[PDB]
């Protein structure tokens, strides 16, 4: 219910926000609980063992 | 609002009057009931 | 400012509220008082009664005969005035020139027609004029009179929520 | 903001120096003529060319309507405006004879009611005092 | 998580976690703007305080102080011999709790505590150990 | 029909429906006290994990309520609704009728204050909110260590 | 963004001042001079300098009434109680001594500080004296018992300057390590920490008639405001080591640049109305340019600066001097001002 | 505007001196009673 | 009638005693603070207390909002109608 999903006069979908929560994650008191994937902390610590190695 | 204050003024002025004549009354009987307590002791004392 | 200054001992927030047999019988009693003497007329708390339309310092004569006339009227509010001469700024249709008129005649009446046309067209003119000025500056003097309108009912709500407001303070109050 | 004096926008607007109260300058300078260059609604005096400041501000443009484009047209609103003044004066004057004989009633109603109200507040005071005053005499049998 | 008036999320308990809320904390960039140039600030108070809250001040601080200054005193110089006969006794209502299993309500108690008496002549008891200093307080953002 | 009101809270924002049909005089009395602003400013001052967060003193303490219907009015237990979950809006008081302006947020499935609170309510919208409410560390009484601050409650529309 | 004040009155049109003139140079001291201290009845000056003595000087002629020793390093601070027939003077060599002025002894000592102490401060209406060191701690002595009652700690470099007031917060200690401290006085606590400031804080000063301090070091002057440290306004303009920091009854403030340089600001608009470089006495190398310490006398009307080129400077007032002579040149500038 | 002012000031000062006359006349009726009450009975 | 500054409909308006330009009481509280006590439009000093008169309306007579239909704007309609059919007839008796 927090984005509003609209087909207007002109026939396409719009999508409105009621708070600021989705552009971005200041008052959304869940940025706490984005998790992410295993590639994206394998690329990482891959790249910070690349400067060490460098 | 001003009639009412000047009313409630004239009302406690003469609510206060009534109120002192009645404890002026009280204190009249009471004053009468202890002459008339002491004169029958008097009248006890003059008979024993 | 009232002139009232009589005292009665009356505490409407404090005293209990009379009962309708009660305030009958108060009713009864002021009329047995007011049946007792006359009233008086001449009272100092009473003001002076309006003057006359020919006494009024403000009201023009032509004033007064308007108003006697209004007066006159059974129904004032439905007293409407005679209209003027509305026909004439019509169109002026084609006088039907007799055989038997005469040259003069007819002559005098085609250039009344002419003069009452004229009138018309220059009538219209004025009006096609002032269609073209409403058609430039109408949304603006709109918009001007509108926000007017608006400033106007937005202060005489505010002076009457505050009339309102004073009004409730002097109520708890007393 | 409108005129004291008419209740619509002054094309004059001046104010007084000691009442604060804007007005069309004609209808100030007539209500002083009247009233011997006094202020309307209140006992002061008010200077015409002393205690009167003109305002100085943007003309008011009125709404004009489309249907009043004409010249006939403006005549009839003008005779309608004119017939509808005189109406409101008469009614305002019937309305303000029966607030006066309204008043009169009601000023005749309230010294009545001031005198039952005297009356009765003096019997009430004699029987309080008789009632305050009630010694208790001795009450003897009917023998 | 908190948020703020005009809606964000608050990131003002980083700075002041571990403070008191009498610590004055400045962790915002609105702290670096003049106080005449910061936006909500119309007439600014720059008057010293009266002699009432001054000498009021001065009491409470000076009572602080007195009370140090006879610590400072008791510790510079010992009074020779360290023994107090006026040992008037402190009464204590302890009204218990349930504990230890069983939850039956003990009677309250009246309990009397008295100093113990000490001998004159008794040396200092303990040794005195030094322990390294402990962390600092959470230091303030660098508001340069 | 459901009616919104919206607690602008120091944790997000919580939108609460209203049931009108259901127990009318609490809700109207909700609507008053909050569009006049008295419900502006004040706290909730009591949190009990998977129990309560309960609000709405003037004081903050536990004794305040200002009901337009004078200082308390009766209560108005239907029992079509029941406490059955997290997020039940509800008019708290103490033993006998005494509804003063306390609200009351379920924030679990509680089915022992039924008949004895007047159900009159509904998160509609931010449960996360409330959810985040019941996850305060409270010290003693209840009452959290920090503060959750009311700022805004208003009928939106 | 944090919205801005577009009034035009977030700034003060500075009041008119005339400018300062060099009036006296006072030889005889062979250390730089780094105390300075008038009696409340402005009748005399002292100075500490690098020659551990402490000279009494006549305010009126410059006329050397006294000198004192006792020190056996840089005599660092010195203050006359208002109250007491008492002068206090800190020095390089740990001590902090108490001077009765009746018999021109030194009758107390203030032990404990563990290295050379900068700063000393009699709180106005306590008895009670702050000094500052190389040993980051302000102590806070008591001047009838000499005891150390508190031991102000947080700083991690040298408590520079310090302030006392009569009202909280009572010490303000500026540091070398950047930051600025509001403590109460009561409990010993730091009430607030600033570190707005870059480099060491060398410069501390109250105004006598507002509830507001200013702190100083290279290059920066930054007001602030009491109670809660609300940073008021910059001092800009000044791109020196800022040694003092002088402000008057009339509102003066006087910065004195380790570099030999001088700024005479006005307090409330924060004008730079006056800059000047001073100069050295004959002998003296480039390198020996520099004003180490400053004060203002009590009536305001003189400045008296202690310069390491071992001298004492005396400066006036114009009074050849009118606002058409030296007007003003402030303009209400519009500029982001980038912060 | 001034005739309403005072027919409205007319209109409240009846309703109270009507109010004070019922009230006066309730205490004027309860002080009849009691002193007939007090007349018939005798003994206080 | 509108602010001098503000531009729009004052609900407190307030004119000057030298000037006598209508204008909104806190606009002309913050132009006085802001110039030092300066009349907008004005190099002559204006006293915050002295030289501002505050505004009052009465509202005794009945409310006339400003339309075509008004009598005193018929009226001025009428006598601007009047004055450009003079001024195109003497320019027209000029050209004839």
């Amino acid at each position: 219910g927090t984005l509003d999903i609209i087909e207007t006069e002109d026939g396409e979908m719009i999508a409105v926000d009621k708070d600021g929560t989705f552009f971005s994650t200041a008052n959304a008191t869940d940025f706490a609980q984005h998790k992410p994937d295993k590639a994206a902390v394998d690329r990482l610590v891959a790249d910070l063992r690349k400067a060490e190695e460098a | 609002r001003a009639s009412e204050e000047q009313a409630i003024q004239r009302r406690l002025e003469a609510l206060r009057a009534e109120v002192a004549f009645v404890s002026t009354r009280e204190r009249k009987a009471q004053e009468l009931y202890r002459k008339l307590r002491d004169e029958l002791e008097e009248l006890r004392l003059e008979q024993a | 400012m009232p002139a009232i200054t009589t005292v009665h001992e009356s505490l409407p927030y404090i005293d209990p509220e009379p009962t309708p047999e009660q305030r009958a019988a108060a009713e009864a009693l002021i009329a047995e008082e007011r049946a007792k003497v006359p009233d008086d007329p001449y009272h100092a708390l009473l003001p002076p009664p309006l003057p006359p339309l020919n006494e009024s310092r403000h009201l023009t004569p032509i004033l007064q005969n308007e108003l006697a006339r209004l007066a006159s009227s059974p129904d004032p509010q439905a007293a409407k005035m005679d209209a003027l001469d509305f026909s004439r700024y019509e169109a002026p249709e084609m006088p039907s020139i007799d055989s038997s008129q005469s040259l003069e005649e007819t002559a005098s009446q085609l250039w009344e027609t002419l003069k009452q046309a004229y009138t018309a067209q220059a009538y219209l003119s004025a009006r096609r004029a002032h269609l073209a000025l409403l058609d430039t500056h109408g949304k603006n003097a709109w918009l001007i009179g509108n926000w007017h309108l608006e400033g106007e009912v937005k202060a005489v709500e505010k002076e009457l929520a505050e009339t309102k407001r004073e009004i409730d303070r002097v109520s708890l109050a007393r | 903001m409108l005129c004291a004096l008419s209740g619509e926008i002054p094309e004059e607007p001046v104010v007084s120096k000691k009442t604060g109260v804007l007005f069309e300058k004609r209808l100030i300078l007539k209500y002083l003529e009247e009233h011997n260059n006094i202020e309307p609604g209140t006992t002061e005096e008010l200077d015409p060319e002393t205690d009167l400041l003109p305002i100085k501000t943007s003309r008011v443009v009125r709404p004009r309507p489309p249907n009043f484009t004409s010249i006939p047209s403006l005549l009839k609103a003008f005779q309608d405006e004119w017939d509808a003044l005189v109406l409101e004066t008469y009614t305002t004057r019937e309305q303000l004879a029966r607030v006066r004989e309204e008043l009169a009633t009601a000023l005749y109603q309230h010294d009545a009611a001031v005198r039952v109200i005297a009356r009765l507040t003096r019997e009430r005071d004699e029987a309080r005092e008789a009632l305050a005053r009630l010694t208790v005499t001795g009450a003897a049998p009917a023998a | 998580v908190q948020v703020d008036s005009e809606g964000k999320v608050d990131y003002t308990a980083i700075a002041r976690q571990g403070h008191s809320s009498d610590r004055i904390i400045h962790a915002s960039f609105k702290d670096l703007i003049p106080l005449r140039q910061r936006a909500e600030a119309g007439q600014i108070d720059l008057s010293r305080p009266s002699k009432e809250e001054v000498e009021a001040t001065a009491e409470r601080t000076k009572n602080a102080l007195a009370a140090l200054v006879s610590g400072a005193l008791a510790a510079q110089k010992p009074k020779n011999v360290q023994v107090n006969t006026k040992r008037e006794a402190t009464f204590v209502k302890y009204t218990p709790s349930a504990q230890m299993g069983n939850n039956t309500k003990k009677q309250e108690r009246i309990i009397k505590i008295v100093e113990r008496q000490r001998d004159p002549m008794e040396p200092p008891k303990f040794k005195h150990k030094k322990i390294p200093r402990g962390p600092p307080s959470p230091p303030p953002p660098v508001m340069h | 029909m459901a009616t919104d009101v919206a607690l602008e809270t120091t944790m997000g924002t919580i939108i609460l429906e209203l049931y009108n049909q259901h127990a009318p005089r609490t809700c109207e009395n909700f609507k008053t006290l909050a569009a006049r602003g008295y419900y502006d400013g004040t706290i909730f001052h009591r949190v009990i994990k998977d129990f309560m967060v309960q609000g709405g003193d003037p004081t903050g303490t536990g004794r305040g309520g200002r009901s337009i219907y004078g200082d308390t009015f009766e209560d108005e237990i239907h029992p079509g609704l029941r406490h059955t979950g997290a997020g039940i809006l509800s008019m708290a008081n103490a033993g006998p009728n005494t509804n003063g302006s306390q609200f009351f947020l379920t924030l679990a499935p509680t089915p022992w204050l039924d008949g004895k609170h007047t159900i009159f309510g509904r998160v509609k919208k931010g449960i996360r909110v409330l959810q985040r409410m019941g996850l305060v560390p409270t010290d003693a009484d209840d009452r959290p260590k920090t503060e959750i601050k009311i700022i805004r409650a208003y009928v939106v529309g | 963004l944090v919205r801005r004040s577009e009034s035009l009155l977030a700034q003060p049109r500075p009041d008119w001042h005339p400018p300062w003139k060099l009036m006296r140079v006072i030889s005889g001291h062979l250390g730089w001079v780094r105390a300075l201290a008038v009696e409340p009845n402005n009748q005399w000056f002292a100075s500490g300098a690098g020659d551990r003595t402490i000279k009494i000087w006549d305010l009126a002629s410059g006329q050397l009434r006294l000198t004192l020793t006792g020190h056996i390093s840089t005599v660092r601070g010195l203050a006359v109680s208002p109250r007491h027939p008492y002068m206090f003077s800190c020095g390089e060599d740990k001590m902090v001594k108490c001077w009765d002025l009746e018999t021109n002894k030194v009758i107390r000592h203030y032990h404990g500080h563990l290295s050379g102490v900068y700063t000393l401060k009699l709180h106005p209406t306590l008895d009670v004296l702050v000094t500052g060191g190389r040993d980051g701690v302000a102590r806070v002595w008591d001047m009838r018992t000499r005891s150390n009652v508190h031991v102000l700690s947080g700083h991690t470099g040298t408590v520079a300057d310090l302030v006392c007031q009569e009202a909280d917060p009572q010490v303000i200690t500026g540091s070398l390590d950047s930051t600025v401290r509001m403590w109460d006085l009561a409990a010993g606590k730091t009430m607030g920490v600033l570190t707005h400031h870059k480099k060491g804080v060398r410069a501390l000063v109250t105004h006598p008639t507002e509830f507001t301090f200013a702190t100083a070091s290279t290059g920066s002057i930054k007001q602030w405001k009491c109670p809660e440290g609300a940073f008021m306004q910059n001092f800009e303009g000044h791109n020196a080591i800022i040694n003092t920091l002088a402000v008057n009854d009339q509102n003066v403030l006087f910065s004195g640049g380790d570099n030999g340089s001088m700024s005479f600001w006005d307090w409330k608009s924060g004008y730079r109305f006056q800059s000047l470089d001073t100069t050295a006495q004959p002998g003296s190398l480039d390198a020996e340019l520099g004003i180490m310490s400053s004060t203002f006398d009590m009536s305001g009307a003189r400045l008296i600066t202690g310069e390491a080129d071992k001298t004492i400077k005396i400066w006036k007032e114009d009074t050849t001097a009118t606002p058409e002579t030296h007007p003003i040149e402030w303009k209400p500038s519009l500029v982001r001002r980038k912060y």
